[PDB]
């Protein structure tokens, strides 16, 4: 998920307002990433073996 | 471990090099050489500190150690009843009697059994040493918790629609 | 003693990359053995800055934008000041810097301005570059802008205030910014409030000049155990100060990294509405 | 109660054993917060130690056999809190220390526990 | 953003920003700990391969 897109992209007005929450959604940017690796390495453990 | 077993006195691992796995005497900090290269690779007033472990590294390298010792000379004869004498190269040939080897192998190779541990207990030691990455099963855990606590710390300074992000400033 | 030149070379602007350089210290902030991103006005990296000649010396005006990095070279007679203002035509509290024979004085008063100012030159004399000039505001005396050293400066407006930068670095060529990495630091700060936007090199009477615009772009910048600067990467620049900025690094390790976004915007715009076979009769009233 | 030249917060002062640039005024921690300052009237270098804080637990006894407990006060001098017990692990109001070792009973921190005895 | 005069706009886009990124953290919450029973599903399935 892009966080900027999701709440409200394409404005000046409301990215500078998602600022206002520093690095709140940047976190979440950043869990799902993690995530989406996370499904890779899974998917190695499990067959190649 | 039920108690902490004493490293045996005479170390007489059949020739392996166990004085690079098991804590350094010498040393202020009780720690073995692979543990040296680990820990020199792996590492407020605002509200967040971090408080001290009950075992210290040293503490945790003596339980670490009994189980050590054991599990190389006696196995788990220094658990389950009494400790068992067992001679290093007769733990050597249980030990491949065990998994289905014959004994015939220790004493025929035992040169070949005792080269072959030590090297590559010494490409483990330049490899961690050659690729600091091979470490970051711990690395990369302390750097995340680090920085989840940083940016802890960097969220402060947002305003979340205030006119100022500080509590006493406003 | 205003003798107009009025070169007009129009020599091609050639501009030529900046490189590493263009990198200066704005804050105050004891920092070592980290990196640290800070998004403020920098020269960008590998950007092509203008090196204009002045040799017939011309007098170019550059735009100042949000700050500007000037630097030069200069043989026996060697020429160190400026001219700034918001519209240098003698309307306004434009700022000029003058360097003597003992220090460098900076003023900023309602100058008379040339139509082609210098200074006339044993001492520089302002008579040539303004003819008059009243209701002053700001004198300040401080150290000489005087050391194959070119010298370097970066100029800043900060609320109001004009803050003047500096440092020197041996010239491996004439026409080009040598590599390796800029510190400039301030030696003034003026309270002066007014808009510029317009530089005009100040050239004193017997001559290479580069000047760029800075740009409010992310720079990463690594700092040492004194407190300085030694190194920084230019916050996508590239693919690789992409990634670079990304991962707070100046080492990247093989690998593939998520760094950026692919958008693209509305150019088109479409309004349609049902055809109308009932227009209002206002009319009927109206007509 | 610190106030230099506009820049506030609390701590401790120190004589520091690194130096600033010319240039530089203050000195800023991995956190972004103030790790020492400039002297604003006679040049040098301040390091600030934060104030002695930490926070405080009781170490207790079952209370079917005793009522004797002591304080602990974490990371600090024990004179912020006569049978005082100085340690990182925290400082120990109200308890003794031995040489000895014992098996761990009610454990402090940093290889050291409480026990009791008659 | 664009039916509200900018102040009184912008305390309404803070009321819905915070909305829209407690949205976002519920669901990664929410995937977070459905991986983490993923993961060890796979690391089991690794396991009896
Ligand atoms: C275990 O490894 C150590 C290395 O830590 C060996 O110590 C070296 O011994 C050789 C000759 O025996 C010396 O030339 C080196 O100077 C020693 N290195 C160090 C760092 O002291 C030790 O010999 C090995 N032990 C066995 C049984 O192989
Ligand atoms: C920062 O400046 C320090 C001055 O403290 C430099 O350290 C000195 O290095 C020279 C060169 O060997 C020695 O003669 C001095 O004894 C050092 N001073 C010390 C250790 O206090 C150092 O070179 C500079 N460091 C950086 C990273 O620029
Ligand atoms: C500001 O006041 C301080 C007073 O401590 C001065 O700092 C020192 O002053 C003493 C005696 O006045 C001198 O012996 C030292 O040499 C001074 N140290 C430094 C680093 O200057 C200081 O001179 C005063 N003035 C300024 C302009 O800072
Ligand atoms: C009335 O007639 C005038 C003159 O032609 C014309 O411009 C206008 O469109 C008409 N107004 C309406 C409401 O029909
Ligand atoms: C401990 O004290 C509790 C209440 O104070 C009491 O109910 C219990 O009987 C006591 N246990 C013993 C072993 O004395
Ligand atoms: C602890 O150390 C002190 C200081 O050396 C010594 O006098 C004392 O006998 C020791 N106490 C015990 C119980 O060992």
């Amino acid at each position: 998920v892009d966080c900027t897109m999701y709440i409200c992209g394409d404005s000046t007005e409301c990215s500078n307002l998602l600022l206002q929450y520093g690095s709140f959604c940047t976190q979440l940017n950043r869990a799902l990433t993690g995530i989406a690796v996370e499904q890779d390495k899974n998917t190695q453990e499990v067959f190649a073996q | 471990v039920k108690q902490i077993y004493k490293t045996p006195p005479i170390k007489d691992f059949g020739g392996f090099n166990f004085s690079q796995i098991l804590p350094d005497p010498s040393k202020p900090s009780k720690r073995s050489p692979i543990e040296d290269l680990l820990f020199n690779k792996v590492t407020k007033f605002n509200g967040l500190t971090v408080l001290p472990p009950l075992l210290t590294d040293e503490m945790i390298a003596q339980y670490t150690s009994a189980l050590l010792a054991g599990t190389i000379t006696s196995g788990w004869t220094f658990g389950a009843g009494p400790a068992l004498q067992i001679p290093f190269p007769m733990q050597m040939a249980y030990r491949f009697n065990g998994i289905g080897v014959t004994q015939n192998v220790l004493y025929e190779n035992q040169k070949l059994i005792a080269n072959q541990f030590n090297s590559a207990i010494g490409k483990i030691q330049d490899s961690l040493s050659s690729t600091p990455s091979a470490l970051g099963k711990l690395q990369d855990v302390v750097n995340q918790n680090a920085q989840a606590l940083n940016t802890l710390v960097k969220q402060l300074s947002s305003n979340f629609g205030a006119i100022s992000s500080v509590l006493n400033d406003i | 003693q205003c003798v107009n030149l009025t070169t007009r070379t129009q020599l091609p602007p050639a501009y030529t990359n900046s490189f590493t350089r263009g990198v200066y210290y704005p804050d105050k902030v004891f920092r070592s053995s980290v990196l640290h991103s800070t998004q403020d006005l920098f020269l960008p990296f590998f950007s092509n800055v203008t090196w204009f000649h002045a040799i017939r010396f011309d007098n170019p005006v550059l735009p100042f934008n949000d700050g500007v990095y000037f630097a030069s070279t200069e043989k026996s007679n060697i020429i160190r000041g400026w001219i700034f203002g918001t519209t240098l035509d003698s309307k306004t509290q434009s700022l000029l810097i003058v360097n003597n024979a003992t220090n460098v004085v900076i003023k900023v008063c309602e100058f008379q301005f040339c139509n082609d100012p210098f200074l006339g030159v044993w001492m520089e004399s302002e008579f040539r570059v303004y003819s008059s000039a009243n209701n002053c505001t700001f004198e300040y005396v401080s150290q000489p802008f005087l050391m194959k050293n070119l010298r370097e400066f970066v100029f800043k407006n900060i609320d109001g205030y004009f803050k003047i930068y500096s440092k020197h670095t041996p010239i491996n060529l004439v026409r080009d910014l040598p590599q390796g990495f800029s510190a400039l630091e301030p030696l003034v700060d003026l309270p002066i409030g007014i808009n510029i936007t317009r530089f005009q090199t100040l050239l004193a009477l017997h001559a290479a000049y580069y000047v760029g615009y800075l740009q409010p772009r992310t720079f990463l910048l690594k700092y040492n155990e004194n407190g300085t600067i030694t190194d920084a990467v230019d916050c996508a620049l590239d693919p690789l100060s992409e990634t670079k900025c990304t991962l707070k690094s100046f080492t990247v390790e093989k690998g593939i990294y998520q760094t950026s976004n692919f958008r693209v915007q509305p150019t088109e715009s479409i309004v349609r509405f049902p055809n109308i076979t009932n227009l209002c009769p206002f009319g009927e009233v109206f007509n | 109660n610190f106030n230099f030249n506009g820049l506030t917060g609390t701590g401790v002062l120190t004589e520091s054993n690194k130096k600033f640039l010319p240039f530089q005024q203050f000195g800023r921690d991995i956190a972004d917060t103030t790790d020492a300052v400039r002297d604003p009237q006679t040049l040098e270098i301040l390091d600030i130690t934060p104030c002695s804080f930490g926070g405080v637990s009781v170490i207790t006894p079952g209370t079917n056999t005793s009522n004797q407990v002591a304080v602990l006060y974490q990371d600090v001098n024990c004179t912020e809190v006569s049978n005082v017990f100085q340690t990182r692990a925290g400082c120990l109001i109200g308890a003794e220390h031995v040489n000895n070792s014992y098996e761990c009973d009610i454990p402090i921190g940093a290889g050291i526990c409480a026990s009791y005895q008659t | 953003l664009s039916r509200l005069d900018p102040p009184e706009a912008e305390v309404q886009i803070d009321r819905l920003i915070t909305g829209r990124l407690q949205s976002l953290q519920t669901y990664v919450t929410q995937q977070l700990i459905r991986a983490a029973e993923i993961r060890a599903s796979a690391n089991l399935a690794a396991t009896k391969m």
